């Protein structure tokens, strides 16, 4: 519930219609109507997933909804379908090397849901009988629909005294297994009554035939099943640090694994998006493997923001454009995003600081844009929590001129400080 | 400690009788 | 033990209550614009709605950054936790750069939890079971209730328990006349021994006897838990116990943090959500003061504006130093304030002045005043004329050598002579450095 | 205070003494050189006994054990749940939630939830 | 006889030539000269040993061989050993293991004294016997009484699991933290000819056998390392701590030994942390010591660097003493003025008292004007040389023939620079 | 026996004056840096300066490594020598700070005389008397002996599986019991078995003889480095390594100088410094010299011998300042140097002819002439390794001597560093 709204909170999704139109001001985006409508084909592309191995680069000025693209197509994604964000300083990790980082970040977009037809049964505890001495005893499950009596075995009475469940208990029994995982307690109460205990809490007893077959699913990652099956270390796939997956030995092998159980039709494939933002920081050597990492039907479809124009790539002295080489740079296809306009980033303001719960005059909305054309878009955002505060402090209920000019006197920009930087601090 | 060395003494002579 | 640091006199910003900043009040003189600027931001904390956000004090070196940055900390309290970190913390041998941030950044972000649990305690006197009149066929009589007695230093009382708490005391292998721990919530049951009041000897056994408990029998006490996001990832990170051989692997140091973000969007992070909708926990979101902020790489400055930019994260106050300087890491780059324009772009900067001579002057008093230095009026007038030469820094640790010289002296104050002995035999930067550069 | 000098050893080599039995209730064969060897070989086992004592205790610990026992707070430092509880008396038991106790899991709790990937997946 | 210690070059600073007004003896407690230096380094000294504030940095600068590491030593002499006194190089931060920071942390907390004091209530005695049937019964006995104790099966497993036998002196206490401190006497031999290595005999204890014991240590606070890991402490004799664990070591070590500092169980006693050669410290190093000089509880500093306008590690800037302006801003430096032609000659001979090299007043003079010329350190060493050659020459004081014989054989670093015109 | 570089230097040669002859010992020449070498030996004997360092200056080949080999050669074996070369300190492994602090506790030694006594022979019979104490019967073939065995090692005993018919060490301080196998007269016992059948002693069961032994005190620092035992887990330290862990100065090395210090003023511990030597110190950076030029003035650090074969070049570490010799002028001061010069045609041909002598090979005189003249035009190095195939050449023409004609010939097979720059000027 408590997760604190962030700067790219108010997008929760492209506003597109169903022909792919991106709309003015919907679903929290914008203007941008050409980079939108492009983010919305490659997201076509994605939630369809019968090719893997592209690209697709968003660039433009700083600051003109990148990121915010990317933010917009992970939440238009929704779940079921694995989507990794990572800048491209996250690489330079010390306990593995960049490759290995970006086969990792790879393989954690590319999901295996293998679907389990599982019967059990469902059904609220009425009475138990265990006769202790093996010891022998007896289960009576009740749905609203029928009743039955359990002749419980050896191994049934030893998981329900682990569990040591009680009548009342409203809980489901694998056949397979014999888990038990009991929802909570049904109309039932007072074990003694005259002992301490907690308050009690009731729920609906289950519906329909006690034993039904249902359908339970499991969703893991490519990197979540080499890492598992890296080495015998337990419970891996969380461990805290440590991936250290060997290339043949595990790797070819789980994608051979993957490739025969979409052929029998156990776990057929749901390729992901990796949005790998200031993928400048990568080095010459992060782009050389990225070159054939891509050349592979594992290889998911990543996106890239980028900020840089002619600039020497990092760990070389090759001037390129985007300072990305032209190896990697033939694949992807970039898409421009152009500055925003007077009307666009008002209409941005108007929205960012509506998420805020923040009521601005009409003044406020002008003296914002005006400040937020003359200075960044960034900048004009933050304004609008800042000026947020003073009208509360003073008992007011909507920002005024004269608050976003005072909170705006208070702070700097990014040139009201390095123009008065006059004085020689430190070099 | 000195009330050890009494006990002792009185002890020995209860053996020394019986 | 009080002992006295560098800033142990400010105490808060020292704004009024329309939020204007005093002339000096808690500690603090001067710097108005900043100590009301950096006076919103506090409140934007107290909210607990923003996230990512970020205050960049940006001045000379020794204006006063770290003074009205800690002392945030003091206005906004110690119930909100707050993470200092310099930035040369972030280079590691066992962990990446970029990892750091992350792992100050949920360290930042508090979560208190608190839980309520009865507890029981005293010496049981009997437990005899209570009949049940042949609940099956013709066997036996069967427990529906046991009658305990616990015995306290406040009275005696007789209380029932379920049947499967039967079960649990006889396998515990307890007796009478002894000391029990039951807890009627969970159900589990804990023993402390026997009663060292009337049950053990002089005999040797260290059998932790546990004297009469003194209280209520039944007692109810809310337990308030304040942890960290950090606490509980390196927690669910680095396992504690002795079973389970993975987690036997004591000797290692087993340093190894970069916890995964699997385990971040999973456990911990989700189950604060489930405590804090359910009513359990209050999450507490605290302040991340990364001063000397130039000295992260250009990775480390990359990484910044995007972990700045999730949902979950706490307010950056940096403080920068350097003025037009090269950002370390790169090459033929002059970005201002040894920080990228883009992340400058993201940063609302506050604007120290410099400090006049009145200003530095309320400064040395007040310092002198929390380090307990008499200073006469003279003495106080002399380090402010001579420290308007030199930095502020200069000028006020000169308090502590010049009493000791008092003190050596048969003084109980410092005198215009002794601030004048000790500016002889230790001097500032500036005179070191035309030292240095008239020798070789 | 007790080395146990030199000549103690020498003097306790007499004859030993006879056990109490408390239960009170009240309120020409001879060979000279042979006796020599041997008591030359008992001075010289005595003297080996001595040193070998001596050499055993001149070292004195770092730290020893109480220091240690005295740093060595409770085997969880910061974690976010608590020790070995032995009971209310001590301040330490109503510092920690058992609901922050479940936050954190364990391996083989870890074990128990992924049970059914690692069945699965591996 | 031969100590592991000979002596050495800062041998004959026994101490800080000041008189109790911290006026500086023009010669005493081996030193010379440098009056307001010494003067200085008395000053912080009296704020060493009284521990109030924290955060002070005094720097000594001068030529090379002006006796900036001559007034370290003195000042750590003069500081009583029970005020830590962590004197490390410039270069000792580098480590692999731990990074250029958590390193000088851990330097910082080393030089935090604290003096633990520990009561436990101990029973002693000589084991007679020691039946089992599970419960049993322990026979201890002293010099003065005796007495029988019934034991418990948390007793039984202990006594067992260490393997006490009837006559083992045994040593007990609340929470039976047993030890086998050591063995009867009475149970002559029980080694014939081998004995165990951790065997000793020991005579009876005295007394009773509850006897109180009070144990009083100085530990460092940099005994995190003690709470670090699962060790048994043993982390502390070798490499161990790399990461410094900020929430641990903060959050729980100063907040415990607050707590003992109100129980009386430890008291904190400031140290000093004195970085020799501070101008091999990058810049990193230097933005970390900004903050860290600003805690709470920070031990003094002294540094002791010869460098003028020269550039800082890691960086192209210069700046003096080769370390940023914004440290120097948090310093307080102290001069090394150099010696003249007196104040070499006093060194010397003081140098000479040391290894009683004997010398003759034209020798002096000849070795003092050569000190002058070349270098102050240089001298030093021509006093052993000349020494040692007199001595197979059958003498039994050196002259000046003696030292320009030397003065051939031991060029120094100006002569021998000025011979290198070969370029081999 | 595998004749070395520096295997027919074995001292300085000085006489009872202290000047330089050209002594038969293995030096010819550097009249002035031998005399020089001598003066400082006498300071190693000496036993009373610590904290020193002697600086070998000069060109390459002009000898000062061997300098320092004679130095070494002359002490004897008593005191330790560490020879170490300036590019080892760089260890990827551990810190060079403390690479250099190990080396330094290295070069000390410490002799102590330990009268301690073992007792070996066929085990007879075991008779444990809650164990009082264990009778051991030993049985050699001057007779036999019962010895009560402090039971608190019939655990090791029992580790053993020791029984009547084995020979077994144990020794009297520790209880370091050892089977060494079973009697030889058991033997055949079985016509097939795994066994050793070590034949029985022949000395006395009571085996008390002193032991002399000297050892290094960075050898007792690693002993008391790490912990022993497999208490639990702790077994691991018989596993992964422990490659030049680092110590602690507050708390180990420290304790080792007390403990140290009291057994010699008990009169059991000896104390011989040693003599450390660097080679090729420009290679140290610029930190090694920062944290040596203040290690060194200590007062246990022992005297070291430093070897700069280079002159006047950039110090590692800055690429941007010059000092002489490749060392800081910082830590060029507080060093004797002692300055290394070049040889004459009749002192190389005088080396070339020790080392013809020591090596074994005869030579003519008119080929011995050629072979040192050659030492002009190359280098002092150059001759002595022709030497010997002009032998090889000659031995397989049946001429066991040196001729003109193979010391002329083999200098053809092979070329110099000159003669390759000069043909290699074409970059290939
Ligand atoms: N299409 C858009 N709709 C609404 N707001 C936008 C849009 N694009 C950018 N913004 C605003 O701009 C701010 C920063 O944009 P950002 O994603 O950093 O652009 P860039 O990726 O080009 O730097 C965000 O706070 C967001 O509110
Ligand atoms: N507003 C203020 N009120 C009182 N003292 C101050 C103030 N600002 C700075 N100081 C004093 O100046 C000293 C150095 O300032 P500091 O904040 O460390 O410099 P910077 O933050 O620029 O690095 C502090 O020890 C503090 O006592
Ligand atoms: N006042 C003094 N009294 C005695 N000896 C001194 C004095 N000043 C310097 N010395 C000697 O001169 C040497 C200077 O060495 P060092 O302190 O390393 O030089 P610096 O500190 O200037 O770099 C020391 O070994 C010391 O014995
Ligand atoms: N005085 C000498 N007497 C005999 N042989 C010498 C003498 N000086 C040098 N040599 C020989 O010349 C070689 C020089 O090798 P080395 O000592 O490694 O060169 P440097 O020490 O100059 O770097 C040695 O192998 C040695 O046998």
């Amino acid at each position: 519930r408590i997760e604190r709204i962030g700067a790219h909170s108010h997008i929760r999704g492209l506003g597109l219609d169903d022909a792919l139109e991106p709309r003015q001001a919907s679903q929290g985006m914008v203007g941008q109507l050409a980079a939108r409508r492009a983010a919305g084909v490659v997201l076509e592309m994605i939630r369809e997933g019968k090719i893997a191995g592209r690209a697709v680069l968003i660039a433009g000025q700083p600051g003109t909804g990148k990121t915010a693209i990317a933010m917009g197509m992970a939440q238009a994604l929704g779940p079921d379908t694995p989507f990794t964000a990572i800048a491209g300083s996250e690489i330079f990790s010390l306990e593995m090397s960049k490759t290995e980082a970006l086969t990792q970040a790879f393989r954690r977009s590319i999901g295996v849901r293998i679907k389990e037809e599982t019967e059990i049964i469902e059904g609220e505890v009425v009475e138990i009988q265990i006769d202790r001495p093996s010891k022998v005893g007896k289960l009576t499950l009740k749905t609203t629909e029928m009743e039955t009596i359990y002749d419980l075995g050896t191994k049934m009475i030893e998981s329900l005294t682990k569990d040591k469940v009680q009548a009342g208990d409203v809980i489901t029994i694998d056949k397979a297994t014999g888990k038990i995982s009991k929802l909570g307690r049904s109309f039932t109460r007072a074990r003694d009554y005259d002992a301490m205990g907690s308050q009690t809490k009731f729920v609906q007893c289950p519906d329909g035939e006690l034993q039904k077959r249902k359908e339970v699913v499991h969703t893991v990652s490519l990197h979540e099943i080499d890492v598992i099956n890296s080495r015998t270390q337990g419970f891996l796939a969380l461990f805290s640090g440590d991936t250290g997956e060997i290339k043949s030995e595990v790797r070819e092998q789980i994608n051979a694994k993957v490739a025969e159980w979409r052929e029998e039709g156990k776990a057929e494939i749901i390729p992901g998006v990796l949005f790998i933002d200031e993928v400048h920081m990568l080095d010459i050597e992060s782009f050389s493997f990225l070159n054939r990492a891509l050349e592979s039907d594992m290889a998911p479809v990543l996106i890239m923001a980028t900020n840089r124009g002619i600039t020497r790539i990092r760990g070389t002295s090759y001037q390129s454009p985007h300072g990305i080489p032209i190896d990697l740079l033939d694949r992807l296809l970039i898409v421009s995003t152009t500055p925003y306009s007077e009307k666009d980033t008002k209409q941005i303001l108007r929205i960012r600081c509506e998420e805020e719960d923040v009521e601005m005059s009409e003044d406020a909305y002008t003296v914002l844009t005006r400040i937020g054309l003359e200075t960044s878009l960034r900048y004009a955002i933050q304004l609008i929590t800042a000026a947020s505060l003073v009208c509360r402090k003073r008992k007011g209920t909507e920002v005024q001129v004269d608050d976003i000019k005072r909170v705006y006197s208070l702070f700097l920009d990014e040139s009201r400080s390095t123009q008065y930087m006059k004085e020689y601090q430190d070099a | 400690a000195r009330a050890f060395k009494i006990i002792r003494e009185a002890y020995k002579k209860y053996i020394t009788a019986h | 033990t009080q002992r006295i640091a560098s800033h142990s006199h400010v105490k808060g910003l020292g704004l009024d209550e329309s939020g204007l900043a005093k002339q000096a009040a808690s500690g603090l003189v001067g710097q108005e614009n900043a100590r009301e600027a950096c006076g919103v931001i506090v409140e934007l904390i107290k909210s607990k709605k923003m996230a990512g956000r970020a205050v960049l004090l940006a001045g000379p070196p020794g204006t006063g950054k770290t003074a009205l940055a800690l002392a945030i900390a003091q206005e906004l309290g110690s119930k909100v936790p707050f993470c200092p970190m310099v930035g040369s913390e972030v280079y590691s041998t066992e962990i990446k750069k970029t990892e750091v941030l992350m792992e100050n950044f949920r360290r930042a972000i508090g979560l208190r939890i608190k839980e309520t649990k009865e507890v029981y305690e005293g010496e049981v006197t009997e437990l005899t079971p209570c009949e049940t009149e042949n609940p099956m066929g013709g066997y036996g009589k069967t427990i529906s209730h046991v009658i305990i007695g616990l015995k306290t230093a406040k009275g005696t009382k007789q209380l029932k328990l379920d049947p499967s708490i039967f079960e649990s005391l006889q396998k515990e292998r307890v007796e009478a006349g002894d000391v029990i721990y039951i807890e009627a919530n969970s159900g589990a049951v804990k023993r402390q021994g026997r009663c060292d009041t009337y049950a053990t000897e002089f005999d040797l056994e260290a059998e932790e006897y546990v004297p009469l408990p003194k209280g209520d029998v039944h007692k109810k006490k809310e337990i308030i838990q304040d942890v960290t996001l950090h606490d509980l990832d390196v927690a669910n990170a680095r396992p504690q116990g002795g079973q389970d051989i993975l987690s036997m692997m004591g000797q290692l140091m087993k340093p190894k943090k970069t916890e995964i973000t699997d385990k971040l969007r999973g456990e911990i992070n989700k189950v604060v959500n489930k405590y804090i909708d359910q009513g359990i926990a209050e999450l507490v979101p605290g302040v991340l003061f990364v001063d000397e902020v130039h000295m992260l790489d250009i990775e480390c400055f990359t990484y910044l504006h995007r972990a700045l930019e999730s949902s979950i994260a706490p307010i950056v106050i940096f403080a920068s130093n350097r003025g037009n300087c090269v950002i370390r890491g790169t090459e033929d780059i002059t970005s201002p304030h040894g920080i990228p324009l883009d992340l400058l772009d993201r940063v609302m900067i506050i604007r120290t002045m410099l400090y006049t001579p009145q200003e530095m002057k309320q400064i040395i008093k007040i310092r002198a005043q929390t380090e307990g230095i008499n200073i006469s009026e003279e003495a106080l007038n002399h380090l402010g004329e001579i420290g308007t030469k030199t930095t502020l820094r200069y000028s006020v640790q000169l308090l502590t050598p010049a009493n000791l010289l008092a003190k050596i002296n048969g003084k109980d104050s410092i005198e215009k002579e002794h601030v004048e002995e000790i500016s002889e035999l230790f001097y500032d930067a500036k005179s070191s450095a035309k030292i240095l550069a008239d020798q070789q | 205070r007790h080395r146990l000098s030199r000549r103690v050893l020498l003097e306790v080599a007499t004859a030993p003494d006879p056990p109490p039995r408390p239960k009170p209730v009240k309120m020409p064969f001879y060979l000279d050189s042979l006796e020599e060897k041997r008591k030359r070989q008992r001075s010289e086992r005595l003297e080996r006994i001595f040193q070998l004592s001596e050499a055993h205790g001149a070292l004195a610990p770092v730290y020893g054990t109480e220091v240690l026992d005295f740093c060595t707070l409770p085997q969880p430092v910061a974690s976010p749940i608590g020790p070995r509880s032995p009971g209310p008396s001590h301040p330490t038991f109503w510092t920690y939630t058992e609901a922050a106790h479940r936050a954190v899991l364990f391996p083989q709790q870890r074990l128990d939830q992924l049970s059914e990937i690692i069945e699965r997946f591996i």
